[PDB]
DNA sequence: GAACGGAACGCCTGCTCTGAACCTGTGCC
DNA sequence: GGCACAGGTTCAGAGCAGGCGTTCCGTTC
């Protein structure tokens, strides 16, 4: 390995490219040594030629590397691209490439890869135009594979200029009825840590989604949002959530009604999950005035039934709050805000009835009766 | 059912080109006969429609006639030429019409005149343009036309 | 510094050597030209000067009609048969491509506020002036490239500036009333002087018709088709806004201007010798 | 986690130095949750009662403020028949004033300074909030029989 | 009848909890707007608060309208004042800070507030934009939908901005007649100068614009005057807003100065002799922020053999 | 009064403008 | 006759502007 790397000092200038020939020939022959003479070859003085020759030679045998080298090997593949190289290797790079077949040190790579490969294609927009125009060109096949996608999120992720481009491809490809659930389902049960990464770039292409027309975009930026709050950790949790409630308090009836499905679909989901950012679904209740009936009654059904989860009636605070929001809006004057107390009233009691509890409702339904008589 | 028409290629049989020229020159004489009505229906509705539709037919024979002309010319040039003479009858209709959207000084007529006239030189230039791909461009005469209102005078 | 004392006979001396000299060498004769602008605009706009011009092109390349004696060397020397055709054909147009950017961008933002009459004034005077440019170079028998071409789309933008001009009186007229008679006079102007000369200009050309690839050749004729069209279209939208200026200011201004001259074509009996 | 270290100087702060006509311990019951006793505040109907409060702490608390309610039944304008508090410091901003400059001991102050000065334009309870402010007397008559049957001994 | 000055606010305040149609409220709130020239600065932002909870139901152009030309105005007399800032500054941020969350809650008025704003023909955006509405914006920036749409239109605001200009210039004839109209270039730096105030919304857009300008209109015609000069203009800008914002803003100066070597760097497929020259300007005023940011500068050298001698030589 | 034909704002695309290179005419030794 | 400047021309490609589609409102019988 020393020897190899101290070549370059040694060797004289008419023997340059005889080595070349015979380091190639010690690459089949050894694959342990890949890196030392993938570095040996580029501090060499060679043919350009022969270049693509071995280079041709990696990625044919690029199946039996074992992962700790693959970095460097792919930097060197994206060192010796060329402007004219670049859709050849891309297509091939992108066809041989797996990353199911890869996997706790395994993991750990695969997320340097993703670094190594941010790196590349932050830095040459050579790449990432020439690697988009050959995603399109894979509108053809339902079947392009789980590195087409995390690769569109991270080029919208780093890369800027790209951004509209990235959105169009994306929008042309969803409509047509590719990208769908399994191809989501397989991204980010595998690819979950390389996600939580691109944390950011995810929920800003959910609500980029939420904006559009046409129920298939809007439904995979609800689902976008779904499998992000199912999979990630508390932090991101509560800013998946963020983004919904932003939607809820903020937008128009087409954001608020997706939205408010999405809350409704998460809860039903994991109850217990919902349960640790409840404050923020009764965080609505300041704009209670920006909002109509039928969403009222949704919103209220939602909160209502997370309450009505049974193992957390422990957590009755968010019941007591909503309780006690109903008695103070009923006992407003005002028409308007005395209706948004009957709906909840009603649904709260429905929900709550599927002794005390039946106490509970006649009470309720009671003082409801009494300051509507 | 004009704009349906697609233009052949040379390469196409002298049947289809003749077949395709039978069927403009059946829509070009369905078009001077609609055209002819005017004169004794005058109303807003009717002027709107045909200044209107006037233009929207001269683009079909301006995109699946004048590609079909200069294939079949050589072969079919007296058929085409009856085609445009026909043609002309009514397009200078058309000059009287946009005339009267002129003269009767009315808004609702006047909104697709600068196209009329516009898609209408569109199609005398198209004609030299014709001439030109088959080595004639020294054949394309103009000169002008009489001012008439609709029926035919000459307003002065 | 543009108002030095200095700079202006500078300016004065390179006007009194292009006025004076012949010079047959091309280029030349177009930079002393290229010079006496670049300091003209700096010290006024350039209207006076392309009017000159303009009469120089008509007296010396003749006219459409075959019977109009011209001729008025007197303003610019540096200006020749030779030189002027596709030489100071090029440079007054480009000169009054700019002075319509101005005057276009000016009433742009005369739009925007809803100060306004010595604008329109300036504006008028302008457009009036390279009125009677445009006028003496639609007259002249001009060489047919696109040293006539460029003539043609500037035309173009001159009823395109004028369109918007009339479009802002609207805004004004309909509120208050007046339409001063100076924009009365200047459409008036353009009826009697441009209008009709257009339609003179534009036969003139198409009449006018004195080894191709197929797809290029089509490519050309169809770059050819289009600014005759345009002119038509250009003028159809003037005189089409001047119809809702005349019905909404109660003044017909429609009794200066023509009925729409309108054109069929023919094909003569060269088809049967060719094919 | 921050809950323990709260809970800590909290339930030990409570044993040591609590504020006056006010107690916080381990409940003897549950060993998760704060039981409190504040004394009927000074010339307040609810002179020579016991009023038993349950402090549920929120998982996430200190981020959350604590959980109260009367368990000894309360006739008050900001206390409703199953011993819900209109309390400003019980909710997050902007409709609530929690907050980790906060703690335990100074809501439960806070809760004394309500038991004693009923607020009327935050009403659970419209019937004593209007009672309170128009028929004073009938308000602590009603709030004083209620010290007598419910936070007596 | 003439409304108690002391009391506009608390007045306005009654009117909240009764209902009106779109005419009523046009007549409290223009009152309440009349009622702003005769009043002391720190009073406004809660009035502010006032009108746009009624202006959410019916009238929320007028509001926006009269804040804007209000403190449009009140800006011009602290300029000519100075040809009084330590408590505008701060309302100002305030009362920005409050139709901020306004919008967060109402994306409609979002909407109004752009439509209000634009360029569209030449001469609106001379009397739309402010030194305050820009201020506006760039704050509006923080919330994730405008960004994009805003950031356009400044940028498209900015290059018409060189284009009036320009043209102006290049002729006697126009500079008679119009009277030089602030400049988009002057106003958005007097922004970086009243971040320092301390309005910390406002600078992400700042950098986010000053960087959009060096990335659209670097010299790639370069490896005239009007595909050249206007298009010099855009990034000379771009450059001034980030070396303002380094030299003032000390938090940021690690993602500036980070942002610049990730385009000096890999790149040179585009050339950056613009980027070089603010970098330039960046490290030698203060160099001391460098050793921060060394992460960058370590693996600067690992890419020091594929980036060409011009790059790597500065 | 009511039925018809024109005015209003968000989306898509064709037209235009540009600039870059190659090539074919023509100018001079 | 041969070579090189000149200008014509031809094409990539960026960006702009207007006409349509879905919806409301003035006008004429």
């Amino acid at each position: 390995h020393d020897i190899i790397t101290s070549l370059p000092e040694i060797l004289g200038d008419s023997q340059h490219a005889d080595v070349g020939k015979e380091l190639s020939d010690l690459l089949i022959e050894n694959t342990s040594l890949t890196v030392p003479i993938l570095d040996v070859l580029s501090s060499l003085r060679l043919d350009p030629n022969f270049l693509l020759k071995v280079r041709q030679l990696v990625m044919d045998k690029l199946s039996s590397i074992r992962l700790e080298d693959l970095p460097v090997i792919i930097k060197f593949i994206l060192h010796s691209v060329t402007a004219m190289d670049t859709l050849e290797v891309i297509s091939e790079l992108r066809e041989k490439l797996d990353l199911q077949h890869c996997v706790s040190s395994g993991q750990s790579c695969i997320i340097l890869l993703f670094d190594v490969i941010k790196s590349a294609i932050r830095y040459e927009k050579t790449i990432s135009e020439a690697w988009i125009k050959a995603i399109e060109n894979t509108a053809s096949v339902s079947e392009h594979k789980v590195f087409d996608l995390v690769m569109l999120f991270i080029i919208y992720s780093t890369n800027t200029q790209t951004k509209k481009y990235i959105d169009r491809v994306l929008r042309n490809k969803i409509r047509s009825g590719c990208i769908q659930e399994q191809l989501l389902q397989s991204t980010f049960s595998v690819h979950y840590l390389v996600l939580k990464d691109m944390c950011s770039s995810i929920l800003s292409l959910a609500q980029s989604l939420l904006h559009s027309l046409d129920q298939s975009i809007i439904s995979f930026g609800s689902l976008l949002y779904k499998y992000a709050f199912k999979f990630f950790d508390t932090y991101c949790q509560q800013e998946v959530v963020g983004a919904l409630v932003t939607h809820i308090c903020s937008g128009n009836e087409a954001e608020v009604d997706t939205a408010l499905d999405v809350l409704l679909e998460l809860v039903v989901l994991n109850p217990s999950a919902m349960m640790m950012n409840a404050v923020f679904v009764k965080g609505i209740l300041d704009y209670l005035d920006n909002i109509s009936p039928q969403q009222i009654r949704k919103l209220f059904y939602v909160l209502s039934t997370l309450a009505f989860s049974k193992q957390n009636e422990a957590s009755s605070h968010i019941q007591d709050d909503m309780h006690l929001v109903i008695r103070k809006q009923l006992s407003s004057t005002v028409f308007k805000y005395k209706l948004i107390g009957i709906i909840g009233a009603v649904t709260m009691a429905g929900i709550m009835a599927a002794d005390e509890q039946c106490t509970q409702v006649t009470s309720l339904l009671q003082l409801v009766h009494s300051c509507s008589e | 059912t004009v704009k349906k028409i697609e233009p052949g290629t040379a390469a196409d049989s002298q049947q289809i080109h003749e077949e395709k020229l039978l069927y403009w020159n059946m829509a070009v004489r369905d078009f001077s006969i609609l055209i002819n009505l005017i004169k004794v229906f005058d109303s807003h509705p009717v002027l709107h429609v045909c200044l209107k539709y006037g233009r929207l037919f001269v683009e079909a024979f301006l995109k699946q006639c004048m590609p079909l002309l200069d294939f079949s010319f050589r072969k079919h040039r007296e058929d085409v030429l009856s085609l445009l003479e026909t043609f002309q009858l009514d397009t200078r209709l058309l000059h009287h019409l946009c005339g009267h959207s002129k003269i009767h000084q009315d808004t609702r007529l006047t909104q697709h005149v600068p196209l009329l006239k516009k898609t209408l030189e569109l199609l005398v230039c198209r004609v030299k343009a014709m001439l030109t791909l088959n080595n004639c461009r020294e054949a394309f005469w103009l000169g002008n036309l009489k001012n008439r209102d609709l029926q035919g005078e000459e307003i002065k | 510094e543009p108002s030095s004392p200095q700079f202006v006979q500078m300016l004065s001396w390179t006007s009194k050597i292009c006025k004076e000299n012949s010079r047959e060498d091309a280029l030349f004769c177009k930079s002393l030209m290229n010079l006496l602008f670049s300091l003209h605009v700096s010290y006024k706009s350039p209207v006076i000067l392309l009017r000159d011009l303009s009469q120089d092109i008509h007296g010396h390349l003749g006219d459409i009609d075959q019977d109009v004696e011209v001729e008025k060397t007197n303003h610019f020397a540096i200006v020749n048969l030779r030189t002027a055709a596709p030489t100071v054909c090029l440079l007054v147009l480009s000169q009054a491509e700019k002075v319509l950017e101005e005057v276009d961008w000016l009433i742009t933002k005369l739009k925007g506020q809803v100060p306004n009459q010595p604008v329109e004034k300036a504006i008028i005077m302008q457009l009036g002036t390279l009125l009677t440019f445009f006028h003496e170079l639609v007259q002249t028998a001009l060489p047919s490239g696109s040293c006539v071409d460029t003539l043609l789309k500037d035309l173009c933008k001159m009823y395109t500036t004028l369109t918007a001009l009339v479009r802002y009186y609207l805004q004004v007229c309909q509120s208050s009333g007046g339409i001063p008679k100076n924009m009365e006079k200047l459409v008036k102007l353009s009826g009697s002087h441009l209008t009709p000369l257009c339609y003179s200009f534009i036969s003139y050309v198409q009449n006018k018709s004195k080894p191709a690839v197929v797809a290029t050749a089509m490519a050309r004729v169809l770059r050819e088709t289009k600014p005759i069209p345009n002119l038509i279209f250009a003028i159809e939208q003037y005189e089409k806004f001047l119809i809702h200026l005349s019905k909404k200011s109660k003044v017909s201004l429609m009794q200066h201007m023509k009925l729409s001259t309108s054109r069929d074509f023919k094909i003569k009996g060269n088809i049967l010798d060719m094919v | 986690m921050q809950r323990a270290s709260r809970l800590k100087r909290e339930l030990h702060m409570l044993a040591t130095e609590p504020p006056p006509g006010i107690t916080c311990w381990q409940d003897k019951d549950q060993m998760d949750d704060l039981r409190a006793q504040i004394l009927g505040g000074a010339n307040t109907p609810y002179e020579k009662g016991v009023f038993k409060l349950e402090v549920i702490i929120p998982e996430r608390y200190p981020f959350e403020p604590p959980q109260i309610r009367f368990l000894t039944p309360i006739y008050h304008p900001n206390i409703d028949s199953a011993g819900r508090i209109c309390l400003d410091v019980l909710k997050l901003p902007p409709k609530g004033a929690w907050r980790p400059s906060l703690n335990i001991a100074t809501v439960l102050t806070s809760i004394q300074l309500l038991m004693s000065e009923p607020n009327p334009d935050d009403p659970l309870m419209a019937d004593i909030s209007s009672e309170f402010k128009y028929n004073k007397p009938a308000f602590l008559k009603n709030a004083r029989q209620w010290t007598e049957k419910h936070a007596r001994q | 009848g003439r409304w108690d000055q002391q009391y506009v606010i608390q007045l306005t305040s009654m009117f909240k909890d009764v209902p009106l149609t779109a005419e009523e409220v046009e007549f409290v709130v223009e009152k309440a707007l009349s009622m702003f020239s005769k009043m002391n600065l720190q009073e406004i932002p809660p009035l502010v608060y006032q009108l746009l909870v009624l202006s959410s139901k019916g009238s929320r152009k007028s509001v926006l309208e009269g804040i804007i030309a209000f403190f449009s105005a009140l800006d011009k007399q602290h300029n000519e004042e100075q040809s009084p800032s330590g408590e505008l500054r701060h309302v100002e941020g305030t009362i920005i800070l409050h139709i901020v969350f306004a919008i967060k809650l109402d994306y409609e008025l979002g909407r109004e507030l752009v439509k209000h704003l634009k360029v569209g023909q030449q001469g609106d955006s001379n009397n739309n934009l402010s030194p305050f509405s820009i201020a506006l914006l760039l704050s509006v920036t923080r919330i994730q939908r405008f960004q994009d749409q805003v950031l356009d239109l400044l940028k498209t605001s900015v290059v018409k901005s060189f284009k009036d200009l320009q043209l102006l210039q290049g002729s006697k004839f126009l500079q008679n007649l119009v009277p030089h109209r602030s400049y988009v270039s002057t106003m958005i730096l007097e922004v970086v100068k009243n971040s320092v105030h301390s309005w910390d919304h406002v600078t992400q857009g700042l950098v986010e614009l000053g960087f959009i300008l060096m990335d659209s209109y670097g010299p790639k015609k370069v490896l005239p005057s009007l595909s050249r000069m206007p298009n010099q203009h855009a990034c000379k800008l771009g450059a001034n807003i980030l070396l303002e914002t380094f030299k003032i803003h000390e938090m940021i100066r690690q993602e500036i100065l980070e942002q610049v070597l990730n385009r000096v760097v890999t790149r040179a497929s585009s050339p950056i002799s613009h980027f070089l020259d603010l970098l330039s300007n960046i490290v030698m005023y203060a160099p001391l922020v460098l050793q921060s940011c060394s992460s960058k500068v370590t693996e600067a050298f690992d890419y020091l053999s594929f980036l060409p001698l011009q790059t790597v030589q500065r």
